[PDB]
RNA sequence: GAACUGGCGAUGCGGGAUGAACCGAACGUAGAGUUAAGGUGCCGGAAUACACGCUCAUCAGACACCACAAAAGGUGUUAGUUCAUCUAGACAGCCGGACGGUGGCCAUGGAAGUCGGAAUCCGCUAAGGAGUGUGUAACAACUCACCGGCCGAAUGAACUAG
């Protein structure tokens, strides 16, 4: 007797999602949209992660499901205040995509004797999985 | 205030002490019929199935024009006409009398009854009635004794009228379809 | 041509013996390079006054900067510009960051709009509106109210690589 | 221009109830079930709180939008129709050569017969598809009267026989014989 | 036919189904970075990135001279110019307006809103016309015009060019 539908709900821009960026200058660095021109302009802020003030198209923007409270057409002083209040790196970095990045990276990054002990250890962990997985 | 007081502030405070009731709704007919006879006594009649300015007259609210109009109130959609007459009903069948020579109607309509009257001789020219090849009119003269060979039925009521059948056929000075009653309410407070 | 700049030009028309200290004119002009911004002002002057390059000077030249980059502004523009059977005398407005940006956006919505290249067109004015309820086109009165919750949906991403296993979504 | 977000209310009543799938809609109420494809447009629907449906569309043009109008004129009319039910009633007029109709089943199938329709001889045939009925009117001549859950397929059904009583070759004013609706209406009553 | 320069049967080709005459360009053998008046998914040697628009076309459209369109137009789509009304709240959910002239003239038994020819205002001032069409070759002529019943917000008209 419910009239159900589903959910509808993704995710949306607007004053306090924080926003990634994928290419340009600073490339890779979370920042907070804080005003909105139109479909495609506006402009974001993230200064203790170093970035400057300044316009991006969205297109040229990855959005975040992480947002807060912000009041309309504020500036650096304000939205880093209330980006170290809200503490999103307190769950940014726990949340399942840092992670993934972070692994990536050390992946990457790690040489030739890190590879040959990977290797080994990898050896190790099949063994152990095998040995529980064949009896039962 | 300038032209709203002629309407408003002249005719109906002139005239608010009228208490009788004549609703009529013009659905489809001939609409001098009606007109005419809601006159004859010329003066007095005026149809006024109105409009929406009943948010300006509550802003003005003081009118108390017709208490007696409680009856249809949820019908508030193309209602009726606040028309203004106080005739009587005994004066059509004494004063007037021997008229017998009023206008046809809009001849063409549907008649009641299949009908063929018979036409007597006048001494004239036959006009533009070459136009019958569709279902038309078998008949034979002979020295003013006619003759009808076949029959045609034309056409049935609900269902409009042609375009050029009503020139010289009906010539017997007589209204084809008037005869009816429409009317709504004929009250008296 | 590139990315917009803009420039304060100041000329004189050049001083006589018996008719020195002129009435030295001013402009401000929009334009790409110092070279370009000073040729555009004389043309203007060439329109406008009686005066030649072969007759004058250029006094002064100043690249201006924008003072707030951080406030968004809705700006206001006149133009008059020329098209295939005649000229026109057109009004607009735009939401944007800077004056610069401004401009570059207007360029190219009236070279879509109307195929005016640079060669027919020039600007009237360029002034500010600051308050409220004063904007006048429903294409850009709609990102004045409060709360401008909306997505974009169909997030298209290309990929480096040409080939691709897990035939993706467009989620978003 | 590019109106960024726009949308449309939908109410429901309380007996009737609807469930959206991805793509699909499909009502249900107490004259019966009903269902439609909606791959057509793909605008987003937003429940509020078991009475009220919220059509939207972000970002489109005037032709991108008028179909959102559309679809909540489909969805509230089928729902109208199955809660309250649909009727067309048409009349049948003959000039000199009274119509013949009858009802014929045959196979399963069910078909309608028209005869002596200006003379003709062999049979003018035209079938009728499932969720609507028919009954010839009693006490009033020359009726016939549609009646269903859906609206599509009985107007349809009355378009295609009033389409196949069509006549060519005689005076293209005079004669005004055939089938035609009359009254669109519900099985039902201001409910 | 001819002036000006750059071109010619006898004068070496990028662009295309070729080259006097479609732009005319001046020539060593192995020997730099760019192009002579260039475009890049493939006819392949090279970027399937960046910002707004028409684009459904049931003959779309595609790069100079070069191999093509105008009668007359489009509540088809975007962007403008101008002019009048709106929270003293109008549009799209139905009506009709016939007082005097409308019985206005052609060798004194008949011509009721112009078959053969002139003219369209007044006192009236929410109704309140001698009428675009109008039955015997008018006497018996009907349809329509600032006005009037709930809700509640942008609509109406004329032009301009992609």
């Amino acid at each position: 007797t419910d009239s159900i539908v589903k959910a509808s709900n993704w995710r949306l821009v607007e004053v306090g999602r924080v926003v990634l960026i994928k290419k340009g200058q600073s490339a890779g660095k979370l920042a907070a949209i804080v005003e909105i021109i139109d479909q495609k302009k506006v402009l974001i802020d993230g200064p203790k992660a170093g970035v400057p003030r300044q316009a991006i198209n969205l297109g040229q923007v990855v959005l975040t499901p992480l947002t807060f409270a912000l009041p309309r057409g504020a500036r650096t002083a304000t939205v880093s205040k209330k980006w170290a209040a809200a503490a999103v790196c307190e769950k940014w970095a726990a949340s399942s995509w840092a992670k993934k990045i972070a692994q990536r990276e050390r992946r990457a990054a790690l040489t030739d004797f890190e590879r040959f002990q990977v290797m080994v250890l990898r050896k190790q962990k099949r063994y152990t999985v095998k040995k529980a997985l064949a009896k039962a | 205030r300038e032209k709203k007081a002629e309407y408003f502030a002249k005719l109906r405070e002139y005239l608010e002490e009228y208490k009788s009731l004549f609703v009529v709704g013009v659905d489809n007919v001939s609409s001098q019929q009606m007109h005419e006879v809601r006159k004859e006594l010329r003066g007095r009649a005026v149809v006024l199935m109105g409009k929406n300015t009943m948010v300006r007259r509550a802003i003005r609210g003081f009118l108390s024009d017709l208490p007696d109009f409680e009856k249809l109130l949820p019908f508030v959609k193309g209602n009726v006409g606040f028309v203004f007459t106080n005739e009587p009903l005994t004066e059509i069948k004494n004063v007037i009398v021997s008229n017998r020579v009023a206008a046809p109607a809009r001849a063409g309509a549907v008649a009641p009854e299949d009908i063929w009257v018979r036409a007597v001789n006048t001494g004239m020219e036959p006009g533009k009635t070459s136009f019958f090849q569709a279902l038309g009119v078998p008949t034979k003269i002979a020295r003013g004794t006619i003759e009808i060979v076949s029959d045609v039925k034309v056409v049935d009521a609900g269902n409009k009228v042609g375009q050029s059948e009503a020139s010289l056929l009906n010539l017997l000075n007589i209204s084809p379809f008037t005869f009816g009653l429409t009317v709504v309410q004929v009250y008296d407070n | 041509m590139a990315h917009f700049k803009e420039y304060q030009v100041i000329g004189r028309r050049l001083p006589t013996e018996s008719v020195p200290e002129p009435k030295l004119f001013r402009m401000r002009i929009f334009a790409s390079n110092e070279v370009i911004a000073k040729s555009r002002y004389w043309y203007f002057l060439q329109k406008l006054h009686k005066v030649k390059k072969a007759s004058g000077e250029i006094v002064s030249i100043n690249q201006i900067n924008e003072a707030h980059p951080t406030k968004v502004k809705n700006f206001g523009v006149w133009v008059r510009y020329d098209s295939r059977s005649g000229t026109h005398n057109m009004y607009k407005e735009i939401r944007d960051v800077s004056r610069v940006a401004a401009v570059e956006t207007l360029y190219q919505d009236m070279a879509a709009r109307h195929r005016a290249r640079f060669r027919s067109i020039h600007i009237l004015k360029v002034a500010e509106i600051e308050k409220t309820a004063d904007v006048k086109r429903q294409y850009v009165k709609q990102f004045l109210t409060k709360d401008l919750k909306f997505p974009l949906p169909h997030r298209v991403q290309k990929s480096t690589k040409t080939f691709s296993y897990k035939r993706p979504s467009t989620f978003y | 221009m590019k109106y960024i977000q726009t949308e449309q209310q939908i109410e429901v009543p309380e007996g009737v109830t609807v469930s959206i799938k991805s793509r699909i809609v499909k009502v249900v109420g107490p004259r019966g079930t009903l269902t439609k494809n909606l791959k057509h447009i793909d605008v987003t629907f937003t429940k509020v709180n078991n009475q009220l449906i919220k059509v939207a569309v972000h970002n489109g043009g005037r032709k991108h939008v008028a179909a959102l109008r559309t679809v909540k004129s489909l969805v509230d009319n089928m729902i109208t129709g199955v809660t309250k039910g649909y009727k067309y009633k048409m009349r049948y007029v003959y000039a000199h050569f009274p119509i013949n109709v009858n009802i014929v089943e045959k196979d399963g199938a069910k078909f309608i017969e028209v005869r002596n329709f200006l003379g003709d001889k062999k049979i003018r045939n035209v079938p009728v598809r499932d969720g609507v009925t028919i009954e010839f009117s009693t006490n009033v001549k020359d009726e016939i009267v549609l009646s269903g859950n859906s609206v599509e397929d009985v107007s349809q059904n009355a378009a295609d026989l009033q389409q196949i009583c069509r006549v060519r070759n005689k005076d293209i004013r005079k004669f005004l014989d055939g089938i035609y609706v009359s009254h669109k209406g519900f099985i039902t009553e201001d409910l």
